[PDB]
């Protein structure tokens, strides 16, 4: 039916169930995001590829499966 | 405490004695220097029990007479809080042991 309102109750409600906690879930995810970044430049010093490189084949598998 | 009474001694300072009170044993505050007079006139009477949360393993006993002197292992946990912030993070699982230097939070 008519997307006015469909990618709407699509939004609000991931973020009805994700409407995230000021700080506490907010920030507990940003620190893992950087926890992820650096982990991610130590392997690529461990494993001597790049990067951006190891950030996508990490983002391939938590995906699930795509083209990318 | 909740249940059990620790009674200790500096003559000068140096803790001349150490005795503890399971509960059934009826205490009295300032007494027993007479003339050392086997005066913690404490009663024992029925049961003696421990109080729960202090644990008592490791025994000894030098045997003489109508009473033997009795030497043993005393750990009680005490209760002690605190109040995680919203930028605290608890590194630590659901129950485990810690060290002097073992970061917590």
């Amino acid at each position: 039916k008519i997307s006015t309102s469909d990618p709407v109750r699509q939004y609000l409600h991931e973020i009805g169930q994700v409407p995230l906690l000021t700080l506490e879930e907010e920030v507990e995810l940003a620190r893992k995001v950087e926890e992820g970044m650096e982990a991610i430049k130590k392997l690529s010093e461990i494993t001597g590829l790049d990067p951006d490189l190891i950030r996508e084949v990490v983002r391939a598998k938590i995906l699930g499966s795509a083209r990318v | 405490l909740e249940e059990g009474a620790f009674l200790v001694l500096r003559r000068e300072d140096e803790p001349v004695a150490t005795y503890f009170l399971p509960v059934g044993m009826t205490p009295l505050v300032v007494h027993g220097e007479i003339v050392e007079k086997g005066q913690p006139l404490a009663e024992a009477k029925g049961l003696l029990r421990m109080p729960r949360q202090v644990r008592a393993a490791q025994v000894e006993a030098e045997e003489e007479g109508e009473t033997v002197y009795l030497t043993l292992f005393l750990e009680w946990t005490e209760p002690k809080d605190y109040r995680v912030q919203p930028h605290m993070n608890v590194v630590v699982p659901e129950g485990a042991r810690v060290e002097a230097g073992d970061k917590i939070v």
